[PDB]
């Protein structure tokens, strides 16, 4: 209720040392406002080491993503009968998908 | 209506009639090009001036030319 | 009056004035330019 | 014959022409005696896009 | 064509519901067109001011309020179904007028039996300036 | 002293506006600990702006009526009074480089014309000869000097693109 | 590497190590020397 | 086939609404008229001639019957400093209560408008005292209007109908025009001067009545005809004067004291009047030049086809350029124009600096109104000039008639002029732009003494020229050892270096380098203006991508969708866009004007002169600041005089707004919307009765630009002088 969050650090370089702003608590940067703070807080966070240990895990599942798409591009590509199964995604993104995050995230 | 003018740089193509979507242009016998054929414009008050012709014909300048003015029912699209 | 001969307009001439020429003259003007573009030959 | 000879660099002298005062190479001279009878083609496109036009004989000279 | 066709209004009509899209007051006090297209069987083309149709097999009547209607109509038939096919245009007197084949080749051919019309022996860009012509009531295209 | 201008040194102003910046700079000091890393950030930062005044002060800088300090355009001016490293010596500073830059993109367009196809070397660089060239357009002056003289940097109207008017 | 390299020559050569290097460049000179006014030397 | 354009049978077969939208805009276009020649193409344009002059006479007679009827022009005269101006009562009947209370100002009844046109000063200045004289002078402008009208009318009758030869007179034309409308029009005004103000400004009554039996110098005519013209310039006006009575005043009716008034802070009545009377001297004399049906005189043909220069220098020169100025009324048109538009920027320059009215430079948003109208008026003036010059390359240019001359030879290079005109456009906003968000991003971190600050050396070093003494330059006129101070040291300098060295007047004011940096904005808005106007002008008639546009008239459309595309080809839309660059130009300069001048009369010059230089304290301490007044002219608290300022404010960010709706869409999708509003009326009850006689067809293309940029211009010009008089009318 008095520290206004901060999550962006501007190099000292040229007069930019204006833009860290005294946003409390000892420290200065941009007063951030996509609210991460907050959802930081809903979710069950207290140490900078679990945002390393999600960025981290974050970092390693894009990666997953891009050579995910890579393999199933340029090395097993679906054919169209695979894409045209739509009864098939419509139930596994609605109980896999949709159900299982949301079971996921209420456990 | 319009008038459309066809000079003689035109070569026969005959692209220049299929782009037209009025009919407005056609083509007839002529000699001073290796395809013996010239845009002719029988058709001329049926023109909007819609200038496909233009786009379609591949000399520099344009043989067959549109030129605006003198709007009609028929020159302005109008279905009413 | 004392050289009011160039002659001073009524203190009430606005009232009669301004509906006037923003009312009745306007009417003239729609009415008498709708008759003339309305007119075959 | 009576035209520039195939493949020679030629220079376009017409004014209504893209390619007024440009370097045109030669592809064709008809010789049925036509209105433009020589064909060139230019390595830069128009803003049509095409890259050939024709021309008649005094409007092609030999560029320096 | 060899000899220039009437249309026939028994002719039936293709299988169409209710567009909008389609005649207006412009047909009854001006002139509207009407296109005539023989079929060997019921196909399914689109309209060019609405939505899908079946044409009968054989002769075919569609009215169109434009001549654009009528020849897009008759490019996409001689695309789609190699068609072939002729539009009219009919007056609010009742003259019925033959537009698109006159010779009966349509324009992409030439037959050899038409004249020059709207052509210019001098090339483009040799045309008089606007002064030479001041004052004259011809433009200099037009000369 | 020229344009009723004061030196920067001697000018009341200038010194207020420094006082006032020092001011409003020490006011967020008294927000931290002296031993902490946005302390030593401000400290930095108070540092090089008590550098910068003391720089742009005695360096021949005048200033008038505002505190903040004002350049001399018109050489000569800028000559008999010590002003010259305001704009005179910057403008070729600056013309050097638009020079050399125009200079290399003309080598690399000449260079590129001479070769097949080439409306792809502009999308397609090749990097070996426009670094060839770039780090020969040091004499970018007497390049085109010399091109100007030889009559190859110009070209004959006679093959220039003309509008028809 | 040879199909790499006529890729890394496009674009990128003239969009980004340009851009980088003159950009980083002007960042130290800003950096390292205070922000000047006068050439002085 | 209708009637209404019965200049184009053409228009008339239109069956659409089109027809009505261009027979209004081809209204006076002659030379596209059918079946017109050019005899009464130029007797057309004599008569309409004759009907502006009447219109301007018959609206400025109307400016004195509402100020002798409506105003407190008594009341001003007997105080000008205190009592403003009123122009015309209010009756509005839509008026409230409130309303009517608050508009009531100058010490009137009614609602009444506070006058800003600066017709109170001229009045007074030129020996208007009473409403009466005003009433006489209303009468007499409404019988020259009729006379004009009259006038209009009988140069149209057989007999009386003047030939194509008459018009094209161009010798004796420019001999009377210079000798009789400058030249004895302006030994009138002088003698008028002379005779009325000079008297009624030391409280000597000077009317109709007794002007035979007043003397307007002791002297009596003695120094005319005699050479002693100095007994004129023997006792001028002393400096404890004052304009209404005779208190410290002398008998002086031609004096070149220069300067001020120092109480009215206005040019001295015999300063005009010595300069009217040169100026007529001057003028009659060089109108006695050019050939006419005596033996002397010079021929215009003669002078052009002589001034060739040798060696090639303009090929030709001017050779053959009489019959293309002659034959071509565009050319005529454009160059009067131009200078025109030229006149009137330096009227506007002129008059803020040197007010000749007195109490002129007190009333601050009389002065502020006054500039930023002339200087708009001039803005659109240039830029029809440009458009009619253009005009007259695609229409009536024959480049065989003048083969190798000045003009055949501008067109040959004219990609040259285009690309140098463009460099210099983009050179200066470049350095322009760069400079001023460096300025900015340097004051939005704290530190405004990093702000590049370049003194303005050369304008400062000719005002030091001129007699300044503040940058200290020591060089002529503001040094006693200099040749051109000791010229003239006992006829005008004392008074010009005291006008000049006082920074309360608005004579040549102090300039910083916020003040230069507006200055080059200034320059490049001006050069961008002339970029496009040129680039339009050079290629009406022929470009590479289109090489026929001479074919196909000034205003057209496009060529289509082919060779890339084609649209706004035309000149016409090249001075379209070019309104655009004029309006913001003009935009600029009035900004700086009234600024300069706000932050002067309220005291702070050294605001304007720190705040000027960044874009965000030009914004927040001028467009911000300066409104606080004018969107509080109806609050839900209340209402004050400001409420119709706020609502003209608001009003023209409505009609800007409408002229991003005709700019941004584009005809086409319109036709289409337009379709089905027609099959929407065709087919519903009752109203399918009502039907139609002109079918609904959207707007043109050339029409949406014409549309488009008339709302942009009048809804910029509403809101800039309702946000201008309001910020000038709040405070003083
Ligand atoms: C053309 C210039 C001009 C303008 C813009 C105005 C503007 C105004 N006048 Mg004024 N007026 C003028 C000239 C003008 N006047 C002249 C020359 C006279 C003396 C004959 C008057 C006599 C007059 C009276 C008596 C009254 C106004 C009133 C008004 C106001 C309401 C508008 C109105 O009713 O029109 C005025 C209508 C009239 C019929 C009078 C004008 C007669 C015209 C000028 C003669 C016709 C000339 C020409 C054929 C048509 C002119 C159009 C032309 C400009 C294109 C408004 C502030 C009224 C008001 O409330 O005062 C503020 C009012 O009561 N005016
Ligand atoms: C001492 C020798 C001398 C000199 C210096 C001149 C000088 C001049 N004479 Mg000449 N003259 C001389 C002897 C001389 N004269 C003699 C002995 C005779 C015989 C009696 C003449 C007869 C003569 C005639 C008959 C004429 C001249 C003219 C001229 C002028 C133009 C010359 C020219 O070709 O245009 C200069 C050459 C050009 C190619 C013009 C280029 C202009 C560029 C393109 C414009 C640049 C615009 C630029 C953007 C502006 C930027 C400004 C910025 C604020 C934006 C020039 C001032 C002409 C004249 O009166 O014009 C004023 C003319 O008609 N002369
Ligand atoms: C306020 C808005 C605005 C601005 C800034 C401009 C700016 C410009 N217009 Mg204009 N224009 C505008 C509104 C505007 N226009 C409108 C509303 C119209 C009516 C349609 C026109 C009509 C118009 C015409 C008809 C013409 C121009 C021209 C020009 C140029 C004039 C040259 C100049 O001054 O130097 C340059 C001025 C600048 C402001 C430079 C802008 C570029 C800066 C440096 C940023 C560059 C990118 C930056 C480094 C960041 C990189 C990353 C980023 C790209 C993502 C310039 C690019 C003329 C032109 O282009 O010919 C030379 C021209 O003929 N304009
Ligand atoms: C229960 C099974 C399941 C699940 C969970 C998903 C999940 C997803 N699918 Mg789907 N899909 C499925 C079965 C499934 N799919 C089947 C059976 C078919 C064929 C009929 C498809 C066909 C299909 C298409 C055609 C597309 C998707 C896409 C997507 C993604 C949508 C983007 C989104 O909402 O952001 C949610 C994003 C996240 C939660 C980020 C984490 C993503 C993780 C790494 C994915 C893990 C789920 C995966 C099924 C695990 C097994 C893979 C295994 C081989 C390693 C999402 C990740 C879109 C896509 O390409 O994205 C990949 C898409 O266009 N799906
Ligand atoms: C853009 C045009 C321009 C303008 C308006 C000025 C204006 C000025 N210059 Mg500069 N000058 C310029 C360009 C300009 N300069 C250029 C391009 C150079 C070449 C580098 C010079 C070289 C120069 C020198 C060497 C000197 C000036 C001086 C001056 C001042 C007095 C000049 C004078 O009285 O003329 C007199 C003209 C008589 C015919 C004045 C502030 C002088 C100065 O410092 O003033 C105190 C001085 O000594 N100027
Ligand atoms: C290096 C190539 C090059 C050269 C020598 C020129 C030279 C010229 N141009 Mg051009 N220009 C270029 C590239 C170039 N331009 C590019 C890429 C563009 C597109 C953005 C333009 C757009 C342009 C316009 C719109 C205008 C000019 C104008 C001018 C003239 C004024 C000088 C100037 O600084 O203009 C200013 C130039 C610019 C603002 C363009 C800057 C773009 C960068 C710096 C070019 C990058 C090229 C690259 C570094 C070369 C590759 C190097 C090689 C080793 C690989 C001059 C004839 C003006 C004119 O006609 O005056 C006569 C004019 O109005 N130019
Ligand atoms: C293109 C502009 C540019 C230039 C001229 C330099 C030059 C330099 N950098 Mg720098 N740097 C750059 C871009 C640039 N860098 C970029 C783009 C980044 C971000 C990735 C960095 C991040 C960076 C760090 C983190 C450090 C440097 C350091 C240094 C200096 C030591 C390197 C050395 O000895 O090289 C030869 C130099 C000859 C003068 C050197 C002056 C180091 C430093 O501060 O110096 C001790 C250092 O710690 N740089
Ligand atoms: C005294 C100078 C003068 C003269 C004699 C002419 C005369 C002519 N010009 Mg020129 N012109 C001038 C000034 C002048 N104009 C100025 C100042 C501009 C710049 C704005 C132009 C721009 C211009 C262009 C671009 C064109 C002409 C054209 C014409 C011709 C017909 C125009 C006409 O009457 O249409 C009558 C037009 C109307 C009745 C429309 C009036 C709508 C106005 C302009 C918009 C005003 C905005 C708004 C609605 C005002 C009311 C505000 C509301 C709140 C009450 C004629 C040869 C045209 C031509 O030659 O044809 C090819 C042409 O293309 N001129
Ligand atoms: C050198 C830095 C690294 C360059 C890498 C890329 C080289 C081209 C890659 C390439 O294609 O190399 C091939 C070729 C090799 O050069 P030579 O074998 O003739 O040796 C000359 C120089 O390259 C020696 O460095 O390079 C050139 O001809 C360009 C030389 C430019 C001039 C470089 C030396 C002179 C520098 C002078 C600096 C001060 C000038 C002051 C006045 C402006
Ligand atoms: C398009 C066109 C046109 C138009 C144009 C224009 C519109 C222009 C404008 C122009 C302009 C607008 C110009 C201006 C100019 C100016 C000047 C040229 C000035 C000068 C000045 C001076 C020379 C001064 C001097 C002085 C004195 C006297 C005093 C003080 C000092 C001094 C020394 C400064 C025309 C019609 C022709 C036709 C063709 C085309
Ligand atoms: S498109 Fe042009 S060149 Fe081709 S056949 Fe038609 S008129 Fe001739
Ligand atoms: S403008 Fe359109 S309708 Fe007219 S002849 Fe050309 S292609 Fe046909």
């Amino acid at each position: 209720t008095h520290i206004k969050p901060s999550a962006q650090v501007v190099w000292p370089i040229v007069g930019q040392e204006i833009l860290n702003g005294d946003v409390g608590g000892g420290f200065q940067g941009i007063q951030i406002t996509s609210g991460f703070f907050q959802l930081w807080r809903a979710s069950g966070i207290t140490s900078e080491l679990q945002l390393y240990s999600t960025a981290i895990g974050g970092l390693v599942l894009a990666a997953a993503c891009f050579f995910a798409g890579w393999f199933h591009y340029h090395k097993a590509a679906p054919k169209l009968e695979w894409f045209q199964n739509v009864e098939s995604m419509l139930n596994h993104h609605l109980a896999g998908l949709l159900g299982l995050g949301s079971l996921a995230w209420a456990g | 209506a319009h008038v459309v003018k066809i000079y003689d740089t035109c070569i026969g193509c005959t692209q220049c009639v299929r782009a037209c979507p009025l009919d407005v242009l056609e083509m007839v016998p002529w000699d001073g090009c290796k395809a013996a054929q010239m845009a002719s414009s029988p058709r001329t008050e049926d023109c909007v001036g819609c200038k496909r012709c233009e786009t379609a014909c591949p000399t520099d300048f344009l043989s067959v030319r549109v030129y605006l003015g003198n709007e009609s029912t028929r020159s302005l699209g109008l279905a009413y | 009056a004392t050289e009011g001969y160039p002659f001073v307009p009524p203190d009430w001439a606005p009232a009669l004035f301004v509906p006037l020429t923003g009312l009745v003259l306007p009417a003239v003007g729609m009415a008498w330019a709708f008759t003339y573009i309305q007119k075959e030959r | 014959e009576i035209g520039p000879k195939r493949g020679s660099l030629v220079k376009v002298l017409r004014p209504e022409s893209y390619w007024y005062n440009q370097v045109g190479k030669v592809v064709s001279v008809d010789q049925s005696g036509i209105r433009y009878p020589v064909v060139v083609r230019f390595e830069n496109q128009n803003y049509a896009g095409v890259s050939t036009n024709n021309y008649a004989l005094d409007e092609v000279t030999d560029p320096p | 064509p060899w000899k220039q066709p009437e249309l026939d209004p028994d002719t039936p009509s293709p299988i169409f519901g209710g567009s909008t899209g389609g005649l207006l007051r412009k047909a009854q006090v001006e002139e509207f067109y009407v296109t005539t297209w023989e079929s060997p069987k019921e196909q399914i083309f689109e309209m060019p001011t609405g939505g899908a149709a079946i044409m009968r097999k054989g002769p075919n009547l569609l009215k169109l309020a434009r001549k654009e209607h009528c020849l897009a109509l008759t490019t996409q038939l001689r695309t789609k179904f190699r068609m072939s096919p002729c539009f009219y245009r009919v007056y609010a007197d009742g003259k019925v007028e033959y537009l698109h084949p006159k010779d009966g080749v349509y324009p992409e051919k030439v037959n050899a039996g038409r004249v020059g019309v709207n052509q210019n022996m001098r090339s483009i860009g040799k045309n008089v300036d606007p002064i030479k012509v001041k004052f004259t009531g011809s433009e200099p295209f037009e000369i | 002293d020229i344009a009723g201008l004061t030196p920067c040194s001697e000018s009341k102003a200038y010194n207020k506006l420094e006082r006032k910046e020092l001011k409003v700079l020490d006011k967020r000091l008294k927000k931290y600990e002296p031993g902490s890393a946005p302390y030593l950030a401000l400290q930095a930062t108070k540092e090089r702006t008590e550098n910068r005044f003391k720089t742009y002060a005695k360096q021949g800088l005048l200033c008038g009526n505002d505190g903040l300090p004002h350049l001399i355009s018109d050489p000569g001016l800028a000559l008999r009074f010590n002003h010259a490293g305001e704009v005179f010596i910057p403008t070729f500073g600056f013309l050097y480089v638009a020079g050399y830059i125009g200079h290399v993109g003309r080598q690399y367009i000449i260079l590129s014309k001479e070769d097949a196809k080439p409306t792809d070397k502009e999308i397609i660089l090749d990097v070996p000869l426009a670094l060839k060239l770039a780090f020969q357009g040091w004499a970018w002056p007497l390049a085109s000097i010399q091109e100007l003289r030889n009559g190859s940097l110009l070209e004959k109207d006679e093959n220039i693109t003309v509008s028809p008017r | 590497m040879k199909d790499f390299t006529t890729y890394l020559s496009t674009a990128p050569v003239v969009g980004l190590g340009w851009a980088i290097f003159t950009s980083g460049l002007l960042i130290e000179i800003n950096r390292f020397f205070p922000d000047p006014l006068v050439f002085s030397f | 086939t209708k009637l209404f354009p019965k200049f184009s049978q053409g228009l008339a077969q239109d069956p659409s609404t089109r027809r009505i939208w261009y027979g209004l805009a081809t209204a006076h276009d002659f030379e596209s008229h059918d079946g017109m020649t050019e005899e009464n193409l130029y007797q057309k344009i004599f008569a309409s001639h004759f009907g502006q002059l009447a219109i301007i006479f018959l609206w400025t007679s109307g400016n004195l019957f509402h100020v002798a009827w409506q105003g407190n022009f008594e009341q001003w005269v007997t105080d000008p400093i205190h009592v403003r101006p009123i122009a015309h009562a209010i009756w509005d009947p839509h008026f409230g209560q409130p309303a009517v209370e608050a508009f009531t100002r100058g010490g009137a009844s009614g609602p009444v408008n506070i006058a800003t046109s600066g017709v109170y000063q001229w009045w007074y200045t030129i020996g208007l005292r009473s409403n009466q004289e005003l009433y006489v002078s209303s009468v007499f402008l409404a019988l020259v209007s009729a006379v004009f009208l009259f006038a209009g009318w009988l140069h149209l009758q057989p007999n009386f109908q003047p030939s194509l030869s008459w018009f094209k007179d161009a010798e004796s034309r420019l001999n009377h025009h210079l000798a009789g409308l400058f030249g004895v029009s302006s030994l009138a005004w002088t003698g008028h001067l002379v005779h009325v103000a000079i008297p009624e400004s030391r409280g000597q009554h000077v009317g109709w009545d007794n002007f035979l039996s007043v003397l307007p110098h002791p002297q009596g005519l003695t120094p005319f005809w005699s050479g002693n013209w100095a007994a004129y310039a023997q006792n001028p006006d002393t400096a404890s004067h004052a304009f209404g009575t005779a208190d410290g005043s002398g008998t002086a009716i031609l004096t070149f004291l220069g300067g001020f008034h120092p109480q009215t802070q206005s040019l001295w009545l015999s300063d005009m009047a010595h300069h009217h009377l040169a100026i007529a001297v001057l003028f009659i004399v060089a109108g006695h030049m050019y050939r006419t049906n005596f033996g002397i005189g010079h021929r215009l043909e003669a002078i052009l086809e002589a001034h060739t220069p040798p060696a090639g220098g303009l090929g030709a020169g001017h050779k053959g350029l009489f019959h293309t100025v002659n034959n071509s009324l565009h050319f005529q048109l454009g160059l009067a124009l131009a200078s025109v538009g030229t006149i009137t920027s330096l009227v506007a320059q002129h008059m803020y600096s040197l007010p000749p009215y007195a109490y002129l430079a007190v009333d601050f948003t009389t002065q502020a109104s006054l500039y930023t109208h002339h200087q708009y008026i001039a803005g659109f003036i240039m830029c029809g000039a440009f458009a009619h010059g253009a005009i007259f390359f695609i229409r009536d240019y024959d480049p065989e008639q003048n083969k190798g001359n000045v003009l055949a030879r501008v067109l040959d290079h004219k990609e040259a002029i285009i690309s140098h005109l463009s460099w210099v456009s983009l050179f200066l906003g470049f350095h322009t732009l760069g400079l001023y968000v460096h300025n900015d991003v340097v004051q939005a971190f704290g530190t405004p003494e990093k702000q590049i600050l370049i003194e303005p050396v050369f304008a400062q070093w000719i005002q030091a020229a001129q007699g300044k003494s503040l940058y200290g330059f020591d060089l002529l006129l503001a040094s006693s050892s200099s040749p051109a101070y000791s010229a003239g040291q006992s006829l005008w300098l004392p008074g010009w270096l005291e006008a000049i060295n006082n920074n309360q007047n608005s004579l040549f004011l102090t300039i910083g380098p916020g003040d230069f940096l507006v200055h080059h904005a200034i320059a490049l808005g001006l050069h961008t203006t002339t970029l496009i106007l040129v680039k339009g002008a050079l290629d009406a008639r022929g470009s590479k991508l289109m090489p026929d546009k001479k074919d196909f008239g000034y205003s057209f459309p496009c060529d289509g969708p082919g060779r890339g595309g084609t649209c706004d080809i035309s000149a016409y839309d090249a001075f379209y866009l070019a309104v655009f660059w004029m309006l913001n130009t003009i935009g600029w300069v009035t900004f700086y004007w009234h600024w300069k001048h706000l932050t002067l009369w309220q005291g702070n010059v050294s605001q304007f002169d720190e705040s000027s230089t960044y874009l965000m304290g030009w914004l927040r301490d001028y467009l911000w600041l300066n409104s606080s007044q004018l969107i509080n002219g109806y609050n839900p608290f209340g209402m004050n005089s400001l409420s119709v300022w706020a609502w003209t404010f608001l009003f023209g960010h409505l009609v800007y707004a409408t002229g991003f709706m005709f700019l941004i869409s584009w005809r086409g999708y319109w036709q289409e919307l337009i379709e089905t509003l027609v099959w929407a009326h065709e087919k519903t009850p009752l109203a399918n009765l009502v039907y139609w006689k002109d079918k609904p067809v959207a707007l043109s293309i050339v029409q949406a630009r014409l549309v488009g940029l008339a709302h942009f211009s009048v809804g910029y010009i509403f809101t800039y002088a309702a946000f201008l008089i309001a910020s000038t009318a709040g405070r003083f």
